[PDB]
RNA sequence: GUUACAGACUUAAGCAGUGGAGCAUGUUAUUUAAUUCGAUAAUCCACGACUAACCUUACCAUAUUUUGAAUAUUAUAAUAAUUAUAAUUAUUAUAUUACAGGCGUUACAUUGUUGUCUUUAGUUCGUGCUGCAAAGUUUUAGAUUAAGUUCAUAAACGAACAAAACUCCAUAUAUAUAAUUUUAAUUAUAUAUAAUUUUAUAUUAUUUAAUAUAAAGAAAGGAAUUAAGACAAAUCAUAAUGAUCCUUAUAAUAUGGGUAAUAGACGUGCUAUAAUAAAAUGAUAAUAAAAUUAUAUAAAAUAUAUUUAAUUAUAUUUAAUUAA
């Protein structure tokens, strides 16, 4: 032989969505469907529509886009980069959302971190697997 | 160019008794020594 | 042993249906970044869809 | 007494186990200051017995010593030993340095349960001066074990407010004291690094203090007032600052949307 | 009288010709350093005549070489190689190397990271 | 049975801390070192020290840490192709002190000295208040 | 739990005990251990320190870092045997070890404890004469290698011979002993 | 659950040179002093009795340690009856020149180096195997001739014949059992409270921890190779290796503790060094690596 | 110009390029007083060099030095001195000798450390056994892995350096610390756990593996480590050392010169040839990490180039910071 995550004062949902350098903090809270990236509007933070798509996405899997308020804020990396935690902090405080459906959330994979990061540069390429030319005659 | 230091030898007027040994020096010396034997050694200075 | 409300099986339900959305067209996709060069794929997408406008 | 080995002489009418370690105390603090004395090896000889040693053989190693040593071997060499197979009970000089950690560890815990509490006792209350009446907070720079020129660096960061002065005075203070003033803080700092000794920059910095309250309150030359406040450094300084003036909105606030206290 | 112009101690740990040379430099501009600096000044303040200023710029032409430290080349203190000498270490490419593995420099190894 | 006097479990136990009656601080010990083991220790010794020395000292707040970083060519001669990554991370721990008195805030930097770490440096900038002129 | 200074005095040491009455003086009621984690600060054991341990603790005068002494009122006169010899009975035998012609000598013991054959007789009743004493060698890819081929008969001139081979890469002698070996092992009593 | 402060060792150790100055630039100063301090220090390991012999103290690289308070460069030594006792010989009279010896004495003089307290501390050894690098440097001083050709049979067979083969796998066993049984009578002493420090861990005490947790003692295996001009009649060079017992410590392959590498490029239970000596036939580099479990 | 596998940027794709231009380089050929010396297939050619005005520097011209950079000896005289100008020791000062020195030659005399086959999976050791022996077996009939990985069978049984794993960065969570003014709590670390993923069904196969499906989780990478041997590969210019060659010159110093010279040739880059692309401009300053700053960074402004202003480049004065 031989921690339950919950809503706070305010009734608020909070995660960290983390992806390429990004700590994407977002208050996910149950009032009719706004956006707020970082202190100003969806549009004017993200100029390209796809990084906008994105965010939507974990409220997209879900038929609740139009009914969570999000405010979200970023710090660090590029726009790409933030819109994609963003997401995935959405993903994490959805966490105390639909606890059954959380399933699903966690299947489109909207809470799978993004490893895909900067490689380093190896002590001889040019970059990092860039070899530079190797000569023969 | 710190100048404090105590340059190998350097110890023979502070701890007397003991009779120490400079290797490296002890070793030029020997290779000298067989220098000289075989015709080897080193013509002398013009002392001009 | 908390449990789920009906209000959250209700969508269990009815969003068990709906398959998990389009993240992505394939066909553009695969146009817009065959025409993206580097890493430019703003001014990329910028050009089908334009295209596509006229 | 420690310098008993100085008087070899005392070395009578003491115990083996005495005399023996004070033979040693003598040639352990005389490298070559050493004076052999017969009461000295006279000691040497009331511990021949003890120790099984003839009173020849202790004489000759107070004598000829190594040579005598070898004497006694009969010119013996030591067959050589050095390497001796594993038998166990040998300290691996890495488990030394392990015991030693310990070993530093256990004086650690000694302190703890010594120099911590008994060396120490009831802390002294603090005068604890108010900062509105007692403001110009001094900053001084030190590095144990090391010579860092910073050290000389001293530190004076007093709001103008603080000072006292009364609004022509406060604004023409602000006016002269310039970029070293903070108006997003209201806070002027200003440091000293010109002077050997740290003391030197401290009174450096009160005698500019005094000179700049001197001047401000006293407009007799300028008010300064129709001069315009620069704040070009502190607005580049809040260009640096990076810090979030956006709060997750009140109307979005929704008391009813997060869950009561739950009882257990 | 010594090889040197002015007498000097000879640099403690690895000697060399070349560290001798710059060593000598060394001393002697350590020295001179406030006197090259008071000299330029002169030399460099408009506010002055342009003789006593000539007279300077002249002055510091002639000072001796030793006198300057673009002549002092960062050397290696154990290895007296003046190429490839990182200044933390005050060392080489190699003795780096060898020094930083062997774990003769205390907090320096390899990059692992 | 034979407990733990105090002193004794003390050191077992966590590092007692105490109030900050006005947030008035005095001094702060940026102790850094190449490694983390003595830094947390010998921290440890500080932030106990003061306990009994009776000046509300707050945690050792691990400041950020720092990659110094050196790359060489990995051979005596030529062959560059190949190199290597050298690098010294140095650690630092801050414990302000908070609350005290001007003299007694000598002994927790005196004392903590005489019983210093190997590879530990300690930097104490003093904070002090006085009137406006003298 | 501050006991009273009497039982105190009952079970640590003496002029030790100003220190407990200031440490019974400043610490609280608390019971939370509220440690800061992994504080690896205390010793891994307890049972007060009260007691210099040799070895465990530093030598009682000895000049060690925090020796918090002096340097001058020292008391390590004499430097030959180990400072610190090793605690409790002395040994680290790994439990399962043992406290630990010549060449002859180890041919037999192996043989002894493995074919049986007593060790005197090898070592003092047999001669090993060399016969051939080669040195074959196999074109390795990784570059020819050489060997040490080696015959080497051992009997006892009485009425017992065994002509034993051998073979090593690295000496000459090293296959020799081990063909002292193969034969030892392959003696055969001759008519 | 956590490494003992006394098994892992300390990331300082691994650099011979301990100290750290926010002056930066005048640390760099401190650790030049260090290294050439280690050579007069080891040029002071000969000796002389009149034209008699040489016992060469064999010394360990100065593992200097500085740290405000004071200095503490240390060092363990080694060398070769009813005689040393009534008068000290050589290796005790070094003791005292280094600090035994009031104000003559070394760590005095070396104070006006380093601005600080110098307390010197060797620490004798029993076995010059037990030292990486002491083991090279006898092997590199005394041996010489004794190798200069071949290596002795004997010689040879003296080196590969020290240690009883101490397998690894079963000390490793031993010592992880040890662990886990010191950890299960915590944990159940600890279950009987939670259901005073005194029955927190009772029967643990300076006894049944503090040695059989101690890991690095055993030298389970050990090589040593001769390079360089070490063969009178080959001008070419004679790299002989003496692989003995293996390099890997079993308690990391199966227990929480993990193997940690000295300056992240060298395991830390693997200890290595050469002493690079110049022999008749050339100069060679003895290279010795114990695996000391 | 061999049957069959497998591996990787090896090839086929695909994208960006080199060869074509100008320039910057390193080199060959050549010149010169010298263009120091070394590498020259793959592993030389932005390579030793992480920076050549002088210095560095090694080279050339011109002058100049001879116990010189030491160590050890032989003597004479100035300097601190434990006492009290009464003994004395060292510093040396002048010299003497063996020498001190050499980037002089030999990497085909060596050390040390690298390069390539090489993330390649190989190479050995003790005992045992087969063959007279070289050798074979271990190091596997058969499957399987990325891997001499792992199972079974097996004259092999174990073991070793490797493989893997631990390791470092990085990721998820959790604890402790930070009086949230060093503020980045979206962080920084110290620690702990975590996965070399697992569970279940259905086809196949043969006692239980693969392919699909779902379901649980965050689950995903990089680095370091490149074995033995061989190429007599590279280094005697990092250092060090043998042997051999010079000591009034192949040793040391100052000034100037050279390494930057150019018919041609090569390699590597840079900048290029314009619209699925280039340039002004964008002050509620769209958005970063890593790194530096007591052999210092140098902010605001202030003056000019210039008319506004901004930008850009210099000059004046140094605020603050010696670093969350």
């Amino acid at each position: 032989y031989k921690k339950i995550k919950t809503l706070d004062e305010f009734g608020r949902s909070i995660a960290v969505g983390k992806r390429k350098s990004s700590t994407a903090k977002v208050f996910v809270v149950r009032g009719t469907g706004e956006i707020l990236v970082n202190g100003r509007q969806l549009n004017d933070y993200f100029l390209k529509m796809k990084d906008r798509e994105s965010i939507m996405y974990p409220l997209q899997v879900i038929e609740s886009v139009g009914k969570y308020n999000i405010f979200a804020t970023t710090s660090g990396g590029g726009p790409t980069g933030q819109a994609e935690s963003i997401m995935h902090a959405i993903a994490k405080a959805l966490v105390v959302f639909n606890p059954l459906l959380k399933s699903r959330l966690h299947k489109a994979g909207v809470l799978t971190r993004d490893y895909r990061h900067v490689e380093r540069k190896k002590p001889g390429k040019k970059k990092a697997r860039k070899m530079p030319t190797w000569v023969k005659r | 160019g710190n100048p404090d230091i105590l340059k190998f030898r350097h110890l023979k007027t502070l701890y007397p008794d003991i009779e120490f040994v400079d290797l490296e020096e002890q070793y030029r010396l020997s290779m000298v020594e067989a220098k000289k034997r075989r015709g080897k050694g080193a013509p002398k200075k013009m002392k001009k | 042993k908390i449990k789920p409300t009906a209000e959250q099986l209700a969508q269990w339900e009815a969003l068990k249906s709906v398959p998990i959305p389009p993240r992505k067209n394939a066909t553009l996709d695969h146009i817009t970044n065959m025409i993206m060069r580097h890493g430019k794929k703003e001014k990329a997408q910028t050009i089908l869809s334009r295209a596509l406008y006229l | 007494s420690a310098d008993l080995y100085m008087h070899p002489e005392k070395w009578k009418g003491l115990p083996p186990q005495r005399i023996l370690e004070l033979y040693w105390e003598r040639m352990a603090r005389l490298g070559s200051e050493y004076k052999p004395n017969k009461d000295e090896l006279n000691a040497l000889l009331t511990t021949s017995e003890y120790s099984n040693v003839p009173v020849n053989d202790i004489k000759k190693l107070y004598h000829r010593g190594e040579q005598g040593a070898i004497d006694i071997k009969g010119g013996n060499v030591n067959r050589d030993n050095s390497l001796r197979p594993f038998m166990f009970d040998e300290l691996p000089s890495q488990a030394q340095e392990l015991v030693a950690q310990h070993r530093e560890q256990r004086f650690y815990n000694r302190l703890a349960a010594y120099e911590l509490p008994l060396l120490a006792q009831y802390r002294q209350e603090y005068k604890r001066p108010s900062p509105e009446s007692h403001p110009v907070t001094y900053r001084y720079t030190s590095y144990v074990g090391e010579e860092h020129p910073n050290s000389r660096k001293v530190v004076l960061s007093v709001k103008t407010k603080e000072l006292g002065l009364e609004e022509k005075s406060l604004h023409k203070f602000r006016i002269l004291a310039r970029s070293r003033y903070d108006h997003t803080t209201d806070i002027f700092k200003m440091s000293s690094d010109k002077f050997e000794h740290a003391s030197q920059n401290a009174r450096y910095l009160h005698d500019i203090l005094q000179r700049l309250l001197a001047e401000s309150k006293d407009l007799t030359e300028d008010d300064f007032s129709d001069v315009p406040l620069d704040t070009r450094h502190t607005i580049a300084k809040s260009l640096r600052k990076k810090k979030r003036d956006y709060e997750f909105p009140e109307h979005w606030k929704r008391p009813e949307d997060a869950p009561k206290k739950k009882f257990d | 009288n010594f090889r040197f112009p002015i007498k000097t101690k000879l640099p403690p740990g690895f000697i060399n010709a070349r560290i001798l040379r710059d060593n000598f430099k060394r001393q002697q501009f350590k020295e001179n350093e406030i006197l090259v600096k008071s000299l330029k000044f002169i030399a460099r303040n408009m506010n002055l005549p342009t003789k006593l200023r000539l007279e300077a710029q002249l002055k510091l032409n002639a000072l001796p070489n030793y006198m300057r430290s673009t002549q002092i080349k960062n050397r290696c203190v154990d290895s007296g190689h003046a190429r490839f000498v990182l200044s933390d270490f005050r060392l080489c490419r190699y003795q780096f190397r060898e020094n930083a593995l062997k774990g003769n420099l205390p907090g320096v190894k390899k990059g692992i990271w | 049975t034979r407990p733990y006097p105090v002193n004794v479990e003390a050191v077992y136990y966590a590092p007692l801390k105490l109030p900050i009656k006005y947030g008035d601080l005095v001094a702060d010990i940026q102790l850094r070192s190449y490694d983390n083991e003595n830094l947390d220790f010998y921290s440890d010794f500080i932030l106990r020290t003061g306990y009994y020395l009776g000046i509300p000292l707050t945690g050792p707040k691990p400041l950020p840490t720092r990659r110094e970083r050196w790359t060489v060519i990995k051979s005596p001669f030529v062959h560059a192709k190949s190199k290597e990554n050298f690098e010294r991370h140095t650690h630092k721990r801050l414990i302000r002190a908070w609350d005290t008195n001007p003299e007694v805030l000598q002994m927790l930097i005196a004392y903590i000295t005489k019983h210093s770490m190997a590879g530990v440096g300690m930097k104490c900038n003093f904070f002090q208040r006085s009137e406006i002129s003298l | 739990q501050h006991y009273d200074e009497s039982l105190l005095s009952r079970y640590y040491p003496e002029s030790l005990l100003k220190s407990i009455k200031l440490a019974q003086q400043t610490i609280p009621e608390d019971t939370k251990f509220r440690v800061s984690r992994n504080v690896e600060f205390a010793p891994p054991y307890l049972d007060d320190f009260t007691k210099i341990h040799p070895f465990w603790d530093y030598k009682p005068g000895m000049p060690h870092l925090h020796a918090q002494e002096e340097n001058n009122n020292f008391s390590i006169f004499r430097w030959d045997q180990v400072q610190q010899p090793l605690p409790g009975e002395g040994n680290i035998l790994p439990p399962g070890v043992s406290l630990p012609k010549s060449k002859s000598a180890d041919v037999a013991a192996g043989l002894h404890k493995q074919t049986g054959v007593d060790p005197d007789y090898i070592t003092r009743k047999l001669t090993m004469k060399p016969l051939v004493m080669k040195r074959v060698s196999n074109q390795t890819g990784k570059g020819k290698i050489a060997s040490f081929y080696a015959l080497v008969v051992v009997g006892d001139k009485n009425g017992m011979v065994g002509l034993g081979e051998g073979k090593s890469r690295e000496e000459m002698s090293k296959a020799i002993f081990k063909a002292h070996w193969d034969a030892v092992r392959n003696l055969k009593e001759i008519p | 659950n956590i490494n003992n402060k006394l098994q892992h060792l300390n990331n300082m150790n691994n650099w011979n040179t301990q100290i750290y100055n926010y002056n930066k630039n005048m640390e760099i100063m401190n650790t030049m002093n260090d290294k050439l301090i280690n050579k007069l220090l080891y040029k002071m390991m000969t000796l002389k009795l009149n034209n008699m012999n040489i016992n060469k103290i064999i010394m360990s690289k100065t593992i200097n340690q500085h740290s405000l308070n004071k200095l503490n460069i240390k060092f363990y030594y080694y060398n070769n009856n009813n005689n040393n006792n009534y008068y000290m010989n050589m290796m005790n009279k070094l003791m005292n020149i280094m600090n035994n010896n009031m104000n003559n004495n070394l760590c005095n003089i070396l104070s006006y180096y380093y601005k600080k307290k110098v307390t010197i501390e060797p620490i004798k050894l029993s076995y010059i195997y037990l030292n990486s690098d002491i083991f090279s440097k006898y092997i590199s001083l005394n041996d010489m001739d004794k190798y200069n050709n071949g290596i002795l049979t004997n010689y040879q067979r003296m080196l590969n014949n020290i240690m009883p083969k101490l397998n690894d796998h079963n000390i490793s066993m031993n010592y992880i059992n040890n662990i886990n049984n010191i950890n299960n009578n915590k944990y159940n002493n600890m279950i009987n409270l939670l259901n005073n420090i005194n029955n927190i861990y009772n029967n643990m005490t300076i006894d049944n921890i503090p040695m059989d947790i101690l890991m690095y003692k055993y030298l389970v295996g050990w090589s040593i190779k001769f390079k360089g001009r070490l063969s009178n009649n080959n001008g070419r060079t004679s790299t002989t290796n003496l692989l003995n017992g293996t390099f890997n410590n079993k308690k990391y392959l199966w227990s929480n503790i993990n193997n940690n590498y000295k300056l992240n490029y060298i395991p830390s239970n693997h200890n290595l060094y050469n002493n690079s000596n110049i022999n008749k036939n050339g100069k060679y580099n003895i290279k010795v690596k114990l695996n000391f479990i």
